[PDB]
């Protein structure tokens, strides 16, 4: 089944940078592309990034841009965010999702079939 | 912030039906892309319920429908139970901002 | 019938080019059969798509000859074709070892055979997948953007014709010495009512 | 018509929309220039003609 677990959240002060990754399991791991989202507690869920399915090409919302980074590993089945400088508007909890195999008409719509579980990211002192 | 307005809250009792209507701006749903639901039971992360329009994938009950017409979508629930007290969320493709876009949100109620 | 006279007025498309007739004199000529292709292709490689040019996509994906007749009609497409990560469902020809005839396709995917070592059913070294994969983003240049490209062929020869500008009519009169065209007919008279019967 | 000429070279209007003093969309400058080289073929050297 297609399963996801995520890990690397914890209680931080401002300033400082973290690190987190999911690891995926029972799929071709490099066909698909995949997409981070948070949802802030009590609100709707946002969007934050996007990585290929080699790496090469990326991109990121206006809002993270110049302070999130994402890397991937297709060796290992595991895909990397890095986040720097934390702001107090950071605490979320960040899913990492699948992209869609079959959207049928056009090419531009995207949604997002398999999500995981979330890490409470928080920060204060 | 949602980009697409939807209503806050959505009561109702078992037996009859009760929709849904997410609408959206020029840009977001008025040029064309399609709408996305998902479901969010409480404790648990999202879960896709509705892709694209109506279209329901595997391992779901037909009792949801949707729709989209027009710049808005609705989606109906027919026959409502007592286990669908939970949040529901439209999403859809933005070509101005270049992103994509999420919905306020819905907390069905069921009396 | 056709009518050209809408599609030269969209006032959308960015290249609206005709080889050996005048768009504007479209809509006054018979044809016999019309053919109509399209594919997408870069915004640099639109120059490519004319009688007598070279480049990787007139050399090994569509070639058009030097005695066409029709219209080359390209429009930018960035809202459609192109998604956030990158969409890789379309692709070019980049290697082959002869330059195509004019209108000639090839979806062979055999491994090309560079060097001088062959080899078969690998693509280690020296042997390269021919087919390459546009990578396109919104976020890409103007000269990046994809383009969707039509592309139509007249004959203007031989055969019953069959496709006709859309001929137009207009109001009639009565008891006044005019110049009727009825149809194919002409000629000058005084048309009047009649209590003939002809048959259906 | 049969030996006459022009020499106003008013912008060109071609389709529906019209335009002015512009070179823009389906506006183009009448009049060309011949490219002459000497290495040009026998097809394309100029000719004088009396």
């Amino acid at each position: 089944e297609v399963q996801l677990v995520e890990s690397g959240g914890g209680v931080v002060q401002p300033g400082r940078s973290l690190r987190l990754s999911c690891a995926a399991s029972g799929f071709k791991f490099s066909k698909f592309a995949m997409h981070w989202v948070r949802q802030a507690p009590g609100k709707g869920p946002e969007w934050v990034a996007v990585i290929s399915y080699d790496g090469n090409q990326y991109h990121s919302a206006d809002s993270v841009k110049g302070r999130f980074t994402i890397s991937r590993d297709n060796s290992f089945n595991t895909l990397y965010l890095q986040m720097n400088s934390l702001g107090p508007e950071d605490t979320a909890v960040y899913y990492c999702a699948r992209d869609g195999p079959d959207t049928s008409g056009y090419y531009a719509n995207i949604y997002f079939d398999f999500w995981g579980q979330g890490t409470l990211v928080t920060v204060s002192s | 912030q949602s980009v697409l307005t939807q209503p806050p809250s959505v009561s109702g009792a078992p037996g009859q039906r009760v929709t849904i209507s997410c609408t959206g701006s020029s840009s977001n749903i008025g040029a064309g892309y399609d709408v996305h639901w998902y479901q969010q039971l409480p404790g648990r992360a999202p879960k896709l319920l509705i892709f694209d329009n109506n279209n329901r994938p595997s391992g779901v009950p037909d009792r949801f429908s949707g729709s989209k017409s027009g710049t808005s979508a609705s989606l109906a629930i027919t026959g409502l139970q007592t286990e669908d007290e939970a949040y529901y969320y439209c999403q859809s493709y933005d070509n101005s901002l270049i992103l994509a876009v999420f919905g306020g949100g819905t907390k069905v109620t069921v009396l | 019938v056709a009518d050209y006279s809408v599609l030269y007025n969209s006032a959308s498309f960015s290249t609206f080019k005709c080889y050996g007739v005048s768009p504007t004199k479209l809509n006054d000529l018979c044809f016999t059969n019309v053919y109509a292709d399209s594919f997408v292709i870069r915004g640099d490689e639109v120059r490519q798509i004319a009688p007598g040019q070279t480049g990787k996509i007139a050399d090994y994906n569509y070639k058009l000859p030097d005695d066409f007749t029709g219209c080359v009609i390209a429009w930018n497409s960035n809202n459609l074709d192109s998604k956030v990560g990158g969409n890789y469902n379309y692709l070019y020809r980049l290697f082959r070892k002869s330059n195509l005839k004019p209108f000639e396709r090839d979806i062979s995917t055999e491994i090309y055979q560079a060097g001088s070592t062959p080899c078969n059913g690998v693509e280690g070294f020296n042997c390269y997948f021919p087919l390459q994969s546009y990578g396109f983003q919104p976020t890409n240049g103007v000269g990046y953007q994809p383009y969707r490209v039509v592309v139509l062929s007249f004959e203007l020869l031989h055969a019953p014709a069959t496709v006709c500008g859309p001929k137009k009519s207009t109001n009639l009169v009565k008891n006044k010495c005019v110049n009727f065209n009825f149809n194919g007919l002409t000629g000058t008279g005084v048309l009047t009512e009649s209590n003939k019967k002809f048959l259906p």
